[PDB]
């Protein structure tokens, strides 16, 4: 399909957390959201929500007709379960590598099913509790997912970082390493 | 898809709290409207339920007055905490089906709910119920017979009229008054009284075995109701006058 | 301000 | 692998030449089973997990009629609305040459995503030994590519980076 | 939105009634939907659209290209469809689409054959207690209001003979109080 620009309605629901995600993308950039538990409209950047405004019900009840979808057609297809597919992880800063310099490190788990992950961040072998932060489930055109992870990390010497992602499609936690 | 919404009919003293159930039968909603009509005035939207979350309720309402809980996806209760007569109304409630259905945007309204409030129990009466033969003056001058039908004396105000000939009921040339008229107005709890006409051909009326009958529901008290007073309780009753042809 | 959304249909 | 099931949807407006074309997918694990296209105007069945549920949804003529009308209802409305800060927005980009014998151009944080970045040597454009990276999406509304250069060191020589961008008056330069 | 419509409306049975709903300020985002309410009984979905024509079994609705008004076009009206019919406009949300005042359409018959008259008719237990019976006046005649605590009238009612296709309208008056006569202005 030719266009110039894309804007896409994206929700899913499934049985483990999360059970449910309902979000609006432009160009392939999450816009906003739907909070499923406080039940209100999160906005990626707070320019967006000055100039605009989505109801947060219509999110809400979006999830309940595909919650009804969910079971109708689990008993349709004989309770078949999807393979899992492996999850592709690339790290990378965001700005260049500068000592001294508060960068953010980002971690891009891509291509995998379902959108069940423990991803956690390590500096040095230990971990990370602080300078976390996290997108959603990004939905992609094969219908797989992908999903962003950030560390607020100041560049040192000796400091080497890693990305420990757990699916159900590895045997074994993944670790991607990233030094320069 | 169908919405039911119970109960239907419902008389009770000031103070007395009213749970009113709006149920989707055939759908699970989110969201379920509570709408409110006064007997001459227009729709009024109430408030606006949300599953697990606080009602969204319009200007003019107390939430400390309409209690609303949206119990679950099926289940929308509207609870009138504390009683007085100028809560009677005609409740209802609607609720949308935007995954199934003809239509994303309608609202699915139920059967409705008349609700009576009263200072005083000892207010409310039974329909006395009567059968007014024809005129064979009219009879003799338009080839047609009118039985007219009268249920007096009835408070509480919920009540269906129906008209039977020879045991089965009748939807033809039947015709009820749409607003029961008072029996004496400038007062505070006032009798009401309904009048019904069933208009026939004169050669039905003026066979000796044919039988005319008019039956009033009332919808009144319960059982769990408090009746302090030397006269009959006035339960939920049907009662009827009849009246067979004439051959003169 | 407000935006458009749109209902996805039951499937049954 | 512990028991889990998902059902997934879209809602995609495409916009071109002033035209809005509707899609509206429904997909189970991974599967797309039913989906409705503007252009062709009913729901239409991918997989026969979905022929049950399409047929259905082609009998409420008053759904298809709203389904028909969301290119315009929704998918144009959308679109002439978030014009400001979505289809005009800039973020000019920063440019970076580090040695790394390779010389990487790390360019970073610009937003429109199209962007040239080319190679000069002595004020010369260089092409071969180029390798630039795929568009790297941040996942915060910005972009970012690095164009790497492979060379063959002389004390004297200029290696300069040029990068031109929507965002810019004048293309932006960088040299080592 | 906010709708306007008429308070009320007049016809005739047989007659293609039209109920224009003035709503200027809709946007791309909005939808037409009506609504019919039927005494004692709540509104219920007729008929919705927006730009294109609609026809269905109930009525047909007619949009205009610039979208600012809408046109219900009921059928032969019969006196069945003497209900109030509401305009509502607004996206697919639940954010207050307010019922405005409906248009309370009324029906009225066609009587060519006016014989107005007065008759009594007696109860079939005391015949003591009587009660009398205006029927047979035309559509556009005005029943008249007590003038009397003691005397009660009720409003006018029209019935529908289907088998013989006769309608007439008919008023019911009846007095507790001892010696009266049906006397009536
Ligand atoms: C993410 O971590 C949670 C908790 O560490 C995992 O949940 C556990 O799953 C195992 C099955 O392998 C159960 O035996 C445990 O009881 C679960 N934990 C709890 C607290 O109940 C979850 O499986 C992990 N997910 C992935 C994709 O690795
Ligand atoms: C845009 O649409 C118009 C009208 O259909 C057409 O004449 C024109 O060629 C189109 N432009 C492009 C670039 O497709």
């Amino acid at each position: 399909i030719k266009a110039d620009h894309v804007s896409t309605y994206a929700a899913f629901v499934q049985t483990h957390r999360p059970t449910g995600e309902f979000m609006f993308e432009f160009d392939e950039d999450e816009m906003f959201y739907v909070d499923l538990d406080k039940k209100e409209t999160v906005w990626h950047l707070e320019e967006f929500g000055q100039a605009f405004s989505f109801e947060a019900q219509g999110g809400l009840a979006n999830i309940a007709i595909l919650n009804n979808n969910l079971n109708t057609l689990i008993q349709r297809s004989n309770h078949t379960q999807a393979t899992n597919d492996p999850p592709e992880v690339t790290v990378f800063p965001k700005e260049p590598v500068e000592l001294g310099q508060p960068n953010t490190l980002i971690c891009h788990i891509d291509k995998f099913f379902p959108p069940v992950l423990n991803v956690t961040w390590l500096c040095n072998g230990e971990l990370v509790t602080e300078g976390v932060a996290e997108s959603l489930f990004l939905p992609r055109t094969d219908y797989s997912f992908h999903k962003f992870h950030y560390l607020t990390f100041v560049p040192s010497a000796e400091d080497f970082y890693d990305c420990r992602v757990e699916h159900w499609g590895l045997d074994q936690p993944l670790l991607k390493h990233w030094e320069a | 898809a169908v919405v039911s919404q119970h109960p239907s009919w419902v008389i009770c003293k000031s103070g007395t709290s009213v749970k009113i159930e709006c149920r989707s039968l055939d759908f699970q909603a989110t969201t379920m409207f509570w709408y409110r009509q006064f007997p001459k005035q227009s729709l009024m939207l109430m408030a606006t339920s949300n599953e697990g979350s606080k009602a969204t309720y319009e200007q003019g309402v107390e939430k400390d007055k309409f209690l609303i809980n949206h119990a679950s996806l099926t289940l929308s209760t509207l609870t009138v905490t504390s009683a007085h007569p100028e809560d009677s109304s005609f409740y209802i409630c609607s609720a949308r089906d935007p995954g199934g259905g003809g239509s994303s945007y309608e609202q699915y309204f139920g059967p409705g709910t008349r609700l009576t409030v009263t200072e005083d129990l000892n207010k409310v009466f039974p329909p006395e119920v009567a059968v007014f033969e024809p005129s064979e003056a009219e009879i003799s001058h338009t080839q047609k017979a009118t039985l007219v039908c009268l249920a007096t004396g009835f408070f509480p105000d919920h009540v269906e009229l129906s008209w039977w000939v020879n045991g089965k009921e009748v939807h033809s040339g039947v015709c009820t008054d749409p607003q029961p008229l008072k029996e004496q107005p400038a007062l505070n709890d006032s009798r009401y009284a309904l009048s019904s006409r069933l208009r026939v051909s004169a050669t039905f009326w003026q066979n000796p075995r044919n039988h005319f009958r008019c039956q009033v529901q009332f919808y009144g008290l319960s059982e769990n109701d408090e009746w302090t007073q030397d006269r009959a309780k006035p339960v939920t009753q049907i009662v009827s006058a009849e009246a067979w042809g004439r051959a003169d | 301000t407000g935006l458009a959304w749109e209902w996805w249909r039951t499937v049954y | 692998t512990p028991e889990n099931y998902l059902f997934q949807g879209r809602q995609e407006c495409y916009a071109f030449n002033g035209t809005q074309r509707f899609l509206e997918r429904y997909i189970y694990n991974r599967e797309e089973f039913a989906r409705f296209d503007s252009d062709v105007g009913e729901f239409r069945a991918v997989t026969e997990l979905g022929r049950p549920a399409a047929e259905y949804w082609n009998s409420q003529k008053d759904i298809l009629e709203e389904k028909r009308a969301v290119p315009d209802r929704m998918c144009r409305h959308n679109y002439e609305l978030g014009g400001p800060m979505t289809l005009q927005r800039r973020v000019q980009p920063r440019v970076n040459v580090s040695p790394s014998n390779l010389l990487v151009c790390h360019v970073t944080d610009f937003y429109p995503g199209s962007i040239q970045v080319r190679w000069f040597l002595n004020g010369q454009e260089e092409t071969a030994g180029v390798v630039s990276t795929n568009l790297i999406r941040n996942g915060d509304w910005t972009f970012q590519i690095l164009v790497m250069l492979e060379m063959t060191p002389q004390q004297g020589d200029v290696y300069t980076c040029q990068v031109e961008h929507t965002s810019l008056d004048s293309p932006v330069t960088v040299e080592w | 939105a906010k709708t306007t419509q008429p308070i009320s409306m007049d016809s005739y049975e047989g007659q293609e009634v039209n109920i224009t709903c003035s709503h200027n300020n809709i946007a791309t985002n909005d939808y037409i939907t009506w609504y019919q309410q039927f005494p004692s009984q709540g509104p219920r979905f007729i008929i919705q659209g927006y730009k294109t024509k609609v026809t269905n079994e109930v009525a047909s609705l007619f949009i205009p290209a610039d979208r600012k008004s809408s046109t219900l076009s009921l059928p032969r009206v019969s006196l069945s469809d003497t209900a109030v019919y509401y305009c509502l406009v607004g996206d697919t949300g639940f954010q207050k689409l307010v019922f405005g005042t409906g248009t309370r359409l009324l029906v009225s018959p066609n009587i060519q054959n006016p014989d107005p008259a007065v008759y009594q008719l007696r109860d079939s237990k005391s015949s003591d207690k009587s009660v009398c019976l205006f029927t047979d006046f035309d559509s556009q005649t005005n029943v008249s209001q007590s003038k009397d605590s003691d005397v009660y009238i009720t409003d006018k009612c029209v019935l529908d003979m289907r088998s013989m296709d006769f309608k007439s309208n008919s008023a019911v008056a009846w007095s507790n109080k001892s010696d009266f006569a049906c006397a009536n202005a």
